[PDB]
């Protein structure tokens, strides 16, 4: 049959703590496989199934960079986020980004997703064709013209299209 | 570790020849490439992107194909112009996802696009100083694309490289080399025997 | 128009010493900003990209030391330290972090390094009238001009034909000689062409004027060598046209 | 694979 890959992204700035707690889940057809907890002790992406034991030292080390620096987009987007919607510092506020890929039994892409929610509520998302955005509201306005001009869709295209098809393809063969 | 390599340093080719342009990288991921021209006297600038295997960039009637395969992306172009005398640069975006900002650009390549001289008439003028003095220059002048212009032996007998002006109005080009020395055993008719003139030239009295 | 501002745009600075470059940004659709450094052998490397104000960086590469400063949403500063080898420094910006959006460059800092102050002198300009042999074998005039003399080898040689600057006609070297090539701080010359109808040569009223812009030393040096104080200056010669 | 460090902020 068919198969996905998912990542969820969550940060969710906190009252008197100002760090934000940052997380990202992959996972494949519905399952947990990897994890990065940002209140873990020096945090690194880690494996949640045995199929993901045999990725090798320089990919746990890839990704654990990119989660840090992942961070710092998910907390400068928080702050402009509480600008655009015009609340104050110091609140609980969460973004969430959800992307993936789903295939069929070919292993050819059928649908991917880049989606962005704000305090629980959808804030802008990338339409089936991989091409156009659709914007929730005023403040989501603003995230689609600056993305429309500088061509972010082409951008998120080309993972969609590209790694986020092959790796689900190796991590399918990886867990017969 | 993380490179780009653009196999030329300089290539020279007449108007309307075929060009390609050497781009090898080595980088993991899913990095973008680009190529960047930098013409004469200006700053770099972007000339097109690929993101993913096998698309082609193109602008300005050159192109390059992303090729993960041979980690490739040569520039070529059919037919290029003389207005295409630059300096291409390949790069390649950041490929480890940490997205840094670095661009990792290979050594460049000069491209020198030379006209096609219809009615060549090579010849070596003396020109004085209009200041009078006994002050003299050598003026190699109106010889076809295809000649090459090397310096002298002597190291005080100054011989600069060719150069190509347009005289835009009379649709007309001409190369020129200049050569001038303090020597007082300086001679114009022997002056760029340590160049392989033309035979047809002209030596005036 | 203009994406970037950056200043200086030149500066000579003797070795050791330090100088201070700042970058503008006209448009915040860019907010990305970098610093690239180009050596004299023609090679970019990427210093530092920096978004956010307060952003402070520092690199150490062959010829210099840096200290790359976000100040606000759009200043950008470099400081430029122990210089041993001229480089030209281009801001550049971006609308993205630049693994994608391109960059777009700013107009250059260009530094020069000299060892030492008293190896400058302006060029010396002269203007080499037409051949008759020319005129007579081919109802055209050639003019050639030299600067001659200079160090260091920063000019900008342009031809002025009745007070009008011209460029067709014109061809100038890309690159200076250095007269003496060994001696390691040789001083250079320059050659360019213009070359008009025998006509245009031929009449007496029309003025050929090449023009030498050098970059030299400041009013702000101190300086005590007896032959004059070798600063930015414009050295001309000039030639009139004859009947003859 | 997760997605690299986003290019462009909102």
């Amino acid at each position: 049959g068919p198969h996905s890959m998912r990542y969820y992204e969550t940060a969710t700035s906190r009252r008197g703590l100002g760090e934000p707690r940052y997380t990202s889940v992959g996972y494949v057809d519905d399952k947990e496989f990897v994890r990065f907890d940002s209140d873990a002790e020096n945090p690194r992406y880690e494996p949640q199934v045995p199929w993901m034991e045999q990725e090798g030292p320089e990919y746990w080390e890839r990704i654990t960079q990119v989660a840090k620096g992942q961070e710092q987009w998910f907390r400068v987007n928080l702050r402009t986020l509480l600008g655009y919607y015009n609340q104050s510092a110091g609140g609980t506020h969460t973004l969430q980004w959800m992307y993936g890929c789903d295939v069929g039994s070919d292993g050819r892409l059928l649908r991917g997703y880049e989606q962005f929610a704000y305090d629980g509520c959808d804030y802008i998302a990338l339409n089936e064709d991989l091409r156009t955005w659709t914007a929730a509201d005023m403040a989501a306005q603003i995230t689609r013209r600056k993305w429309e001009q500088a061509g972010a869709a082409e951008y998120y295209r080309a993972y969609l299209e590209g790694e986020c098809v092959e790796w689900l393809h190796r991590y399918l063969k990886n867990g017969n | 570790m993380d490179s780009v390599t653009q196999t030329e340093g300089q290539v020279a080719l007449s108007e309307e020849d075929f060009l390609t342009i050497h781009c090898n990288y080595s980088a993991s991921g899913y990095p973008a490439l680009f190529w960047y021209v930098q013409y004469p006297g200006e700053g770099p600038q972007f000339l097109f992107r690929a993101s993913r295997d096998k698309e082609k960039g193109s602008s300005r009637g050159f192109e390059a194909t992303y090729n993960k395969e041979t980690t490739s992306f040569h520039l070529q172009k059919a037919s290029v112009q003389e207005s295409d005398s630059a300096v291409y640069y390949c790069a390649l975006g950041d490929p480890t996802g940490a997205n840094t900002g670095k661009l990792t650009f290979g050594h460049g390549t000069i491209l020198r696009v030379h006209p096609n001289i219809q009615n060549p008439d090579p010849a070596v003028y003396q020109l004085r100083d209009s200041k009078s003095s006994d002050k003299s220059v050598c003026l190699f002048t109106d010889f076809d694309s295809q000649t090459n212009v090397s310096q002298s032996k002597d190291s005080d007998v100054y011989i600069t490289d060719k150069c190509v002006l347009d005289m835009r109005s009379m649709d007309f080009k001409s190369n020129s080399a200049v050569a001038w020395s303090n020597k007082s055993d300086f001679a114009c008719a022997n002056a760029f025997n340590n160049s392989i003139i033309p035979e047809d030239t002209f030596f005036p009295s | 128009m203009t994406l970037l501002e950056q200043n200086p745009r030149w500066r000579l600075v003797p070795r050791g010493q330090a100088v201070n470059l700042r970058c503008i940004l006209k448009n915040s659709q860019y907010p990305w900003m970098s610093w690239y450094q180009q050596d004299l052998q023609k090679q970019l490397q990427w210093l530092f990209t920096l978004r956010s104000p307060g952003d402070k960086e520092v690199k150490s590469l062959p010829g210099a030391d840096y200290l790359a400063t976000r100040v606000t949403d759009t200043e950008l500063r470099l400081q430029v330290a122990n210089m041993s080898q001229g480089r030209t420094l281009y801001c550049t910006c971006s609308a993205g972090r630049g693994g994608y959006a391109e960059q777009f460059f700013g107009p250059g800092t260009r530094l020069t390094v000299l060892e030492d102050l008293k190896n400058v002198f302006p060029p010396e300009v002269a203007v080499f009238e037409p051949s008759e042999a020319e005129i007579s074998h081919t109802q055209k005039a050639t003019l050639v001009c030299l600067a001659t003399g200079f160090y260091p080898d920063h000019v900008e040689l342009s031809w002025w034909v009745n007070g009008k600057e011209v460029h067709s006609g014109v061809c100038t070297d890309p690159q200076p000689l250095k007269e003496q090539p060994a001696l390691n701080d040789s001083r250079y010359a320059l050659s360019s062409r213009l070359r008009v109808s025998a006509t245009f040569w031929q009449n007496p009223r029309n003025h050929f004027r090449c023009q030498v812009q050098f970059y030299g030393l400041s009013e702000n040096d101190e300086w005590t060598q007896d032959r004059a104080k070798p600063v930015t200056q414009i050295v001309s010669a000039e030639a009139w046209g004859r009947a003859d | 694979h997760p997605g690299s460090v986003n290019e462009f902020d909102f």
